[PDB]
């Protein structure tokens, strides 16, 4: 009631109201999911067109805040845009003069997390809508995944989703996730855990997937050098995921 | 270096040597001093490069946000705008700007601002380090309401003496017709322009 | 014009200080107070730029006073020498210096040694048992080391310390009207007549 | 409803706000005067108010330059606040200017600075009324000064309590006095005459009545005691 | 109701607020800080855990501020994560300023300055958290103290926080043997966190620790985040596992 | 010159092969007035190893200054600052003042574990990358010492012949200086061990 | 529900979303305008209604299609207040990238940092959403043609065709059925004229009620520019229908 | 009603409206009876400023006040809040002068007032404005007329009207379209203005009227605004008299 | 240093030498000197090494925002629109004096951008101390109309004559192609001509020709607690 009309205030049982009301507002979302393995990450997400005429080919929900780290959200389609903005500028201020490349996965995320943060924490200010995914790769802790609630907090893991469908999704990643699991394994697992929740309109013009693995310097735009790391997001076009969707 | 736009019965045409200098080597002997700030509306640069590229810039930006909300802009009002950045940045900056421009209610106008600026109104301008030699040439042979090929014939000689009276003057002469014809650039050649 | 001396004994620190202020082509008084404690038992010796010292010093001794009254238990010379050297090195980066040297001599209560510490006007902590500044360094650098026993007391640094005194009268056109005299111990800060 | 009797940034149904309505009742509990002009003369004339027979009398009048004043008639903070205000633009005119500030145009400065107040939700909005003379280039005027910031020019006009007859006085002798010029005198024993029947329940007393006059021959004066015990 | 503005006050004389960020803690994990003069133990627990969760390869609820003291949190985390960070900001100003390390009761007392800060000013939250400060200083040795969510400290030799406090205190002031060992912090830490929690066999993956220790590599403080195989082997001893 | 040459003082780094040797001199003096025969240039945070030259001020200021930004990023990171990093660090941190630049010539060196190559890098007034795997001498004896180090390097050598190199080096270059001398001491990083042998020279 | 939540757009409702923003989406009805954009090959189209009810209003100050800057047009369904404070925002802001940074803003880059915009307005309580649709025309020099229609929550997507106002499903459903079976989200012809025809033969079609000289306004964008058409050449267009 | 909705001016209603601008509105209705006449070389600007008792003093009191010296500007409502719109109108045209040494635009006056009222429905700390604004001239183009609105919307017009007796003038507005097809010329729309305000005058019908007449025209008035007073004022009104008896 | 930028009609290459040299002092042998903007946007500097890095790096990172906003391949008017506003503000109290060299899908472009900042647009152009060396080769080798292989080898030419005339350059070439929707292929060392000369000596000896008055150990590995 008044915990939520307030941010001052608490509930009796913790937590304000605007918190809870967030993460509804995560769900109401399209299902985005990630997977991680020991050699690769999957990132996962699908697009609703919501219009026979809309174009959301030319707007994807998968987007690179730097070269190696791409994200996804569920949740409002709005507050993803100028949250993601942030993250661009952020990260070359934090940490491209600091080691003049672009920031570590983990140090990202404990940025993002302050501004979610200070939205939670006074009167005259709401929450964001989303909770993130943040999937990257470094070479400091490797391989990682994580998942930014817009409480304030931010969790790592090793699969995790959230959207609509999350509840169903989350036991489904318990039975067939392993210890040891291939990039291309983890694809196969993505693909039917989001299959599950729409089904009849299930193609890869309308379900992007794409992977954080290895360097391409095909997207680097520049060769020559023995050193260089070209980025380790990865986007499949719609025809690689069909061969992919195929193999199920 | 020398710049100059003469009125005519149709346009006006601007007239501008290429050589830039720094001291006595000569930077860039190619420069477009003649740059659009607007549709129907350039400005010549002249005196130091960096100053007058800079306050040319702000006012192309200035005047196409004008086009957009209050209608289309003039010659008169675009060498105002340039007197703002040139008098409050007397000190700071200095900036040559011949402001010529064609207007088909107005026809053809020339407007000079000083480095100190103010916005004066002549049939024609002629401004920078180059200006000082040719003006008892163009005083005399200036002939009002000539035709299109008159003008640029016109231009042509008197640029050709402040080349021969100055050594940043020279490269290619580079003209800008603005005219109902649309944009024409003309260019001409150390042969062609040195006989005449 | 302006001189300060420090000697590290075994188990005191002695500072000293002239007495004697000039502004313009004359001297004030005879009798000018040039050292300020910082806390009972910390005592700074200052001397520098015109009426810097002045303004400097009092600055100085009411934040190691707030400092020492606000944990309850005073500071060691090791926290107190940082902080004053630290004032000096934003103030030459500042629109507006101080350019005031200073030695910090206390007696540390926390290990048990007597601590001389040597602070410039540039704002350079280095730790020195016989460190001076302005032009008295360039006489008692050499005369303090020379006779410089490895282990030392009050009785045998006192002597030593007036004796460098009566050189610098001598070799320099200068009157400092004597100097004060302040010992730095266990027990706390005392005063005690010299050369 | 009312849910706008709280809320001075929020229309009322009827176009206006109860907070400038209430406003006109502060005038209304305030303290009477009464305007009138010629063209070479103006006069305000108040009346002083008392709590008891201890009190040495309220200031009704406050000289604003030596040929502009005003009178006031509601709330004394809000009159406060706007005098210091309007001083501070006739100093203004004669700094800068070499000027006499006119009557009709220092209204309009006041006229912004009331609706400042009804746009913001800080501080107070304004509840009194001014009646305004000047003398300038123009002649004697007479603005009436409203807490809304409308202001009126008038051959004469009252605020404050029970000073409907106080217009009905004017009315009548509306010509009498604009065939006046040039006697102080007359404008002066007008608006004595004027506040009698303004008032009910009261009678004037000598120290009741603070008289202050401008024109074209007469400096701006106030009259006090002797120098308005020949008027009553 | 007093629920509008930080700048009023209850009946009481408190304010209901203060009451609401005391229950925030009473719904996160259990933690406590056991003191000993050869060494101090720090213990949190997790509130969240899944198969599918990392938390082998990290922790949340565990920070180092300085290379010389560490904190346990017990409230919501979103909380948490600000005042960490100002906290380690101000360990390293007094070490830029004062050329040492800071002593706990300043560190502590700031801290609980600025919680009150937001109490007292604005219509700004009280941030509802419960922080155990396990430090060294040369001053006062071994120092434990925790901060209330109101923001006020008081010294300690074992406290708990979080869930079922009142329960968790009965039980360590028990079995608090007088001299102490960082051996038996290490111990009664366990078996108290068993009987709060809400599991019946306590893990290593459930659990969080750093204990710091002078008295072995002595003359210098090494404060240890354990990793977990080794809060395996402590569990072995207590007969958990 | 600058403030930077009143001062003086010399640190030089060097490569070998898997490792460095960073080796600075004892003297500090403000101008003519010698004022420590003992000051060691040498400051370290984790592996990697600061040293600085110039004006006396800006050698505590600075080392309190880096100190703070390395204890950040180690606490949130659970890391060591690397070499490679740091070099990016000092040349922003140094140009945040450009308009009242740190008068100091930095020499960075230390060798990175996530590969274990040696590193070593050179500043100036407001820093720039200078990347060397030979050497980076800097002071007011520099133009001295780089002279003196390549005439006696010998590229790839073992950690015992990377101490000879660099002792000689330092010498006979700070003892032809006014301004440098004084004492020296010299660092060996092996890999992870770290040897400490001070030379005996004269008093300079 | 209401217990706050309406009243503001930074209380949430139990939904988590914002029924405030939402009640702008219903106000395209209120002044009764359509909107068709369809982009051809190598141009885009924009043909909204005009509405002149009273013959005291000239036809040449009511218009809805507004010259943002040189390439790009944008056309507004929905209220007269939110018109303006979206035009002048996107002027300002055209005018000062482009020198900015050098580039012609492209139809994807103004739709986006608008919707930014948009966002930024509903995140503080002090401020308001735009109730305006904006729909961007523009032919891109990285794209080519292209439609962007930002809606008054600050989402943007793209279109191959779109369409706003109270009769806008009769009209998507038009579009549908064309560019399904042609196979191709292009009107086919190349000549921006002959698209014209097409996208005026759908509307009148769709809506059932045929249009006039003044009941239309068109613009045009072409390869790096934007002009608006005045009526004597939108009256060619609609006689070019009328009699084959 | 309730629900917010009209409570500030940020909530918005689900019928696609604002009740609290609704109220605005209606206080234009209630104020004095202002129109304004376009024409083929100038503008007119008429308003009835009623009389309420005698103690006022005849022209002296107007609601047409001058805007440079050659747009013309008159309000309805709120008297001084029609007042302070001018009077930062009269501020945002001297910015404009300065900096392009040139007479404003009447159009680009037109952008630049409603941003003002727009400005105040975005905040709810600031009341909007309850006044509509006649206004034209003669520039670049020759003359335009245009009116604005409480809401924050104007438009161009060939005759406009606004107040409480708008109801007589919006028809005889209309008699004139059918009757010229140029609006009128400047010349005869000065009597044209003061017929109507007379009409507009039987709605306020209890009560005295001052009238007052402006113009600005292209060769009649030479591209400034003056007055219309004098000799001038008379006919205007003997027309007015004649043709309504 | 030599810089020289030479456009032809497939791209074009940026060159300059290896060799930093600040004042009467080598500093580097071998360094890269092609800054990165952008990764289809190399430039080389020129005036202080200093300021020229430090703006390359700031820069660069809103041309990389703005490749992502656009979602297209990164374009030089925009880096060079920025350094051009950026430069004038501080009225040349930081400096920079740079060849940028780029690629767009409007085409190829070079420039040269000043310590104010000015444009000056060229086909071939030549910046630094070896501004006046270069300048004689590449105006007299040239050829209306270049292509890849001619360009490069009327840039090395240039490199190497002013490795000759000048001594603020020398070392090794390094050299990088930028041809029009293709990878950014990095030529470094792609002309040396230093030759190089052997010691005719040993200078390694034998420990205790080195004196040590004490030793001592450090760690920088930390302590344990068990």
């Amino acid at each position: 009631d008044r915990y939520s009309f307030s941010l001052t205030t608490f509930s009796p049982s913790g937590k304000l109201g605007q918190i809870d009301y967030a993460l509804t507002a995560v769900k109401q979302g399209v299902t985005s999911l990630g997977i991680k393995a020991t050699n690769g990450v999957v990132i996962a997400t699908e697009k609703k067109s919501s219009s026979p005429l809309a174009m959301s080919e030319t707007l994807s929900k998968v987007s690179l805040l730097t070269p190696d780290i791409g994200a996804v959200y569920s949740g409002m389609g709005p507050d993803y845009r100028v949250l993601v903005d942030k993250s661009r500028k952020v990260a070359h201020t934090s940490y491209k003069r600091i080691y003049g490349e672009y920031p570590p996965t983990k140090l990202l995320v404990s940025e993002v997390a302050k501004i979610m943060q200070e939205a939670t924490q006074s009167g005259g200010v709401r929450p964001f809508g989303v909770s993130l995914l943040i999937a990257g790769h470094d070479e400091f802790n490797g391989f990682s995944l994580y998942q930014v609630d817009p409480s304030g907090s931010y969790f790592p893991w090793k699969a995790t989703a959230i959207g609509k469908g999350s509840v169903a999704a989350k036991t489904f990643l318990e039975k067939r996730w392993n210890d040891e699991l291939e990039l291309e394994d983890a694809i196969h697992i993505a693909l039917l855990t989001l299959k599950e929740s729409v089904e009849g309109e299930f193609n890869g013009d309308t379900i992007e997937l794409a992977i954080i693995g290895d360097e391409n310097p095909d997207l680097l735009g520049y060769t020559g050098i023995p050193t260089d790391k070209g980025p380790r997001f990865r986007k499949l076009t719609s025809q690689e995921i069909n061969d992919r969707l195929e193999a199920l | 270096t020398s710049i100059m736009a003469v009125t005519f019965k149709d346009g006006v045409i601007l007239g501008a040597d290429s050589r830039t200098t720094t001291g006595a080597y000569i930077a860039n002997r190619v420069t477009d001093k003649l740059t659009r700030v607007h549709d129907k509306i350039w400005c010549c640069r002249s005196g130091s490069a960096a100053d007058t590229q800079a306050i040319a810039d702000i006012v192309q930006y200035h005047l196409e946000l004008y086009t957009s909300q209050y209608g289309t802009p003039s010659t008169e009002t675009a060498a105002s705008v340039f007197k703002e950045l040139c008098y409050e940045n007397k000190d700071n900056l200095t900036a040559g700007i011949i402001v010529a421009g064609y207007d088909d209610k107005n026809k053809g106008e020339v407007y000079t601002i000083p480095l100190g600026g103010s916005v004066h109104k002549l049939p024609y301008a002629i401004a920078g380090s180059g200006s000082t030699f040719i003006y008892g040439y163009c005083d005399k042979n200036f002939r009002e309401n000539m035709s299109k090929e008159e003008t640029v014939d016109f231009i042509k000689h008197s640029l050709s003496q402040a080349i021969k009276w100055d050594g940043s003057s020279g490269g290619v002469i580079r003209m800008v017709v603005l005219t109902a014809a649309g944009v024409e650039r003309l260019i001409f050649y150390p042969d062609e322009y040195e006989q005449l | 014009m302006d001189i300060i001396l420090g000697i590290r004994v075994q188990d005191s620190v002695i500072l000293a200080s002239s007495k004697a202020v000039t502004r313009g082509i004359s001297v004030l008084k005879d009798s000018d107070d040039k050292t300020r404690q910082l806390s009972p038992h910390t005592l700074m010796s200052f001397a520098g730029e015109a009426g810097d010292t002045v303004q400097f010093a009092e600055y100085i001794q009411a934040n190691i006073q707030l400092y020492s009254i606000r944990e309850d238990y005073e500071l060691s010379p090791q926290a107190v020498s940082s902080f004053v050297r630290q004032e000096l090195a934003k103030s030459i980066r500042s629109r507006r210096p101080y350019q005031v040297n200073v030695l910090i001599g206390g007696y540390d209560k926390k290990k048990n040694k007597p601590e001389l510490y040597q602070i410039d006007y540039l704002g350079t902590k280095v730790e020195l048992p016989y460190g001076a500044h302005g032009y008295s360094g360039f006489y008692t650098f050499s005369l303090l080391d020379h006779h410089y026993r490895p282990d030392m007391t009050t009785e045998e640094g006192l002597d030593l310390l007036k004796l460098c005194v009566q050189e610098l009268e001598k070799r320099m056109p200068m009157d400092f009207k004597g100097v004060i005299v302040k010992i730095v111990d266990k027990d706390g800060i005392r005063q005690v007549d010299d050369f | 409803r009312n849910n706008y009797d709280g809320d001075t940034v929020t229309f009322s149904p009827t176009g206006r706000l109860f907070q400038v309505e209430y406003a006109l009742e502060a005038i209304k509990q305030g303290s009477v005067t009464v305007g009138l002009r010629s063209n070479t003369h103006a006069v305000l004339v108040a009346l002083k108010r008392n709590a008891d027979e201890l009190s040495s009398y309220q200031k009704k009048i406050i000289k604003c330059d030596e040929h502009m004043g005003l009178s006031l008639a509601g709330l004394a903070p809000d009159a406060r606040v706007l005098s210091n205000y309007l001083r501070q633009q006739c100093n203004y005119s004669s700094l800068v200017f070499n000027r006499k500030l006119a009557v009709e145009r220092a209204g309009h400065l006041l006229c912004d600075k009331a609706q400042k107040n009804t746009q913001s939700y800080g501080g107070r909005p304004y509840g009194v009324g001014l009646l305004i003379i000047g003398y300038d280039k123009s002649g004697a005027h007479l603005l009436e000064f409203q807490p809304s910031g409308n202001v009126t020019e008038l051959y004469g006009t009252a605020i404050g309590a029970r000073s409907q007859g106080a217009k009905t006085y004017l009315e009548r002798t509306l010509d009498t006095f604009i065939k006046i010029d040039g006697n102080p005198d007359e404008l002066i024993k007008a608006g004595v005459e004027a506040i009698s029947q303004s008032l009910r329940d009261e009678s004037l007393t000598v120290d009741n009545l603070s008289i202050a006059i401008v024109g074209k021959d007469t400096p701006f004066t106030i009259y006090d005691g002797e120098a308005v015990a020949k008027y009553i | 109701r007093y629920d509008s503005r930080t700048t009023i006050f209850s009946p009481e004389g408190r304010l209901y607020q203060v009451e609401y960020a005391l229950e925030s803690i009473s719904h996160a994990g259990t933690a406590i800080g056991i003191m000993a003069s050869d060494g101090i133990v720090l213990a949190a627990e997790r509130k969240v855990t899944s198969t599918l969760l990392e938390q082998d390869t990290s922790t949340e609820k565990l920070y180092k501020l300085n290379d010389k003291i560490a904190v346990a949190v017990a409230g919501l985390t979103a909380d948490a994560e600000i005042l960490i960070n100002t906290a380690r900001i101000h360990a390293q100003n007094y070490l830029k300023t004062y050329n040492e390390d800071i002593p706990v009761e300043i560190l502590v007392r700031r801290l609980s300055d600025i919680k009150q800060g937001y109490t007292q000013h604005g219509g700004l939250r009280p941030f509802g958290v419960s922080f155990i400060y396990a430090g060294y200083d040369d001053r006062y040795g071994y120092q434990l103290y925790t901060s209330n969510p109101s923001g006020n400290y008081t010294g300690w030799k074992a406290i708990s926080v979080g869930a079922n406090t009142s329960a968790a205190q009965t039980l360590l002031q028990m079995d608090y043997k007088d001299d102490m060992k960082v051996d038996d912090a290490i111990e009664l830490a366990l078996k108290t966190l068993s009987k709060t929690t809400d599991s019946s066999a306590l893990t290593y993956d459930r659990l969080e620790f750093a204990t710091i220790r002078k008295g072995a590599n002595d003359g210098e403080v090494y404060q240890k985040i354990f990793k977990p195989q080794e809060i395996k082997d402590i569990l072995v001893k207590t007969g958990i596992t | 010159s600058d403030p930077s040459s009143i001062n003086g003082g010399i640190v030089v780094a060097m490569t070998g092969k898997d490792c460095v040797a960073i080796a600075c001199d004892l003297r500090l003096g403000s101008q003519s007035l010698g004022v420590s025969n003992k000051f060691e240039k040498i400051f370290h945070y984790g592996h990697v190893f600061l040293g600085i030259t110039g004006l006396a001020t800006d050698v505590t200021t600075l080392n309190e200054m880096f100190r703070y930004k390395t204890n950040l990023y180690k606490l949130k990171e659970e890391r060591a600052i690397e070499p490679e990093t740091f070099t990016q660090l000092v040349s922003s941190s140094l140009y945040e003042r450009r308009f009242g630049p740190y008068f100091v010539g930095p020499v960075v060196a230390g060798i990175n574990s996530k590969s274990g190559k040696p590193f070593i890098a050179g500043f100036d007034l407001i820093g720039c990358i200078d990347e060397a795997k030979d050497f980076i001498v800097s002071g007011t004896a520099s133009d001295q010492l780089f002279g003196m180090c390549e005439s006696l390097y010998e590229p790839n050598l073992e950690p015992e012949d990377l101490f000879e190199t660099i002792s000689q080096a330092l010498l006979n270059a700070a003892d032809r200086d006014a301004l440098s001398g004084w004492g020296a001491v010299v660092y060996i990083i092996k890999k992870d061990e770290v040897v400490k042998r001070y030379l005996k020279m004269r008093q300079d | 529900s209401a217990a706050g939540y309406d009243r503001h757009i930074t209380i949430f409702s139990p939904e988590g979303r914002l029924y405030q923003v939402e009640y702008a989406f219903k106000a395209t009805n209120q002044t009764n305008i359509n909107s068709l954009a369809v982009r051809g090959k190598d141009c885009t189209v924009v043909i909204s209604q005009k509405k002149v009810p009273d013959k005291l209003l000239d036809p040449t100050t009511v218009s809805y299609i507004f010259c943002i800057s040189r390439t790009i047009g944008m056309v507004v369904n929905g209220p007269i207040p939110d018109a303006r404070n979206a035009a002048l925002r996107a002027k300002a802001e055209a005018a000062e990238f482009r020198y900015k940074y050098g580039y012609d803003m492209p139809c994807d880059v103004l739709a986006k940092r608008m919707a930014n915009l948009s966002q930024i307005y509903t995140q503080r309580a002090y401020m308001r959403p735009l109730g305006v649709i904006l729909t961007f025309v523009s032919v891109d020099e990285e794209l080519g043609p292209s439609i962007y229609k930002t809606d008054p929550a600050g989402y943007y997507v793209g279109y191959k065709a779109t369409a706003t106002g109270p009769k806008q499903q009769e009209i998507t459903t038009n579009l549908e059925n064309h560019f399904k079976k042609s196979k191709i989200d292009h009107i086919n012809e190349e000549s921006w004229e002959k698209v014209v025809e097409f996208a005026i033969t759908h509307m009148i079609d769709a809506l059932g009620t045929e249009f006039s000289k003044n009941d239309l306004e068109v613009g045009v964008a072409t390869k790096d520019k934007f002009f608006t058409l005045s009526a004597e050449n939108i009256e060619e267009r609609l006689v070019a229908i009328a009699e084959q | 009603i309730g629900t917010g909705y009209d409570l500030s001016n940020s909530v918005f209603s689900p019928d696609g409206r604002n009740f609290q601008v609704e109220y605005a509105v209606k206080a234009v209705e209630n104020g004095t009876t202002s129109i304004g006449i376009k024409c083929n070389d100038g503008v007119v600007f008429a308003v009835e400023k009623l009389i309420t008792s005698k103690l006022l003093v005849p022209q002296k009191n107007v609601k047409i006040q001058v805007v440079d010296r050659h747009i013309g500007c008159v309000y309805s409502g709120l008297i001084p809040d029609g007042r302070h719109l001018v009077n930062r109108g009269r501020e945002e045209a001297a910015s404009f002068k300065k900096l392009y040494k040139t007479p404003i635009p009447i159009p680009a006056f037109a952008d630049r007032l409603g941003q003002y009222v727009q400005a105040h429905t975005l905040y709810n700390s600031v009341r909007p404005f309850g006044v509509s604004t006649i206004f034209g001239g003669v520039d670049k183009n020759g003359a335009h007329l245009y009116m604005l609105e409480p809401s924050g919307s104007y438009w161009g017009y060939k005759g406009a009207a606004t107040g409480k007796g708008r109801q007589s003038a919006k028809a005889e507005l209309e008699k004139l379209v059918d009757h010229h097809p140029e609006g009128l010329s400047a010349r005869e729309a000065v009597k044209q203005a003061a017929k109507i305000i007379y009409l507009a005058h039987e709605d306020n019908k209890e009560k005295d009227f001052e009238l007052e007449i402006s113009w600005c025209s292209l060769s009649e008035t030479n591209g400034l605004h003056k007055f219309v007073k004098g000799d001038l004022l008379q006919e205007a009104i003997d027309f007015a008299q004649k043709e309504i008896n | 240093t030599t810089i020289v930028g030479v456009k032809f009609n497939n791209g074009v290459v940026i060159a300059a030498d290896t060799r930093s040299t600040q004042g009467p002092i080598v500093a580097d042998k071998n360094c890269a000197k092609l800054h990165r903007i952008s990764p289809k946007i190399w430039c080389a500097g020129a005036g202080t090494a200093a300021d020229t890095e430090a703006v390359t790096q700031l820069i660069g990172s809103n041309i990389e925002l703005h490749s992502l906003y656009t979602s297209r391949e990164p374009r030089v008017v925009s880096a060079l629109q920025m350094l051009k506003q950026h430069l004038f503000k501080y009225q040349g109290h930081i400096g920079a004096y740079l060849i940028v060299a780029g690629v767009d899908p409007t085409g190829s472009h070079l420039f040269s951008i000043h310590a104010h900042g000015s444009t000056d647009v060229g086909y071939y152009l030549s910046l630094g101390s070896g501004s006046l060396a270069a300048m004689a080769v590449l105006e007299s080798h040239w050829k209306q109309d270049l292509t890849k292989e001619e360009a490069i080898k009327l840039a090395s030419d240039a490199i190497q004559a002013g490795i000759w005339n000048d001594l603020g350059s020398g070392s090794n070439v390094d050299v990088c192609v930028m041809e029009i929707g293709k990878d950014a292929e990095y030529l470094r060392n792609y002309l040396t001509p230093n030759v190089r000369e052997e010691k005719q000596k040993s200078y390694k000896f034998p420990r205790g020709t080195t004196a040590v008055l004490k030793e001592s150990i450090v760690n920088i590995c930390d302590i344990q607690e068990e």
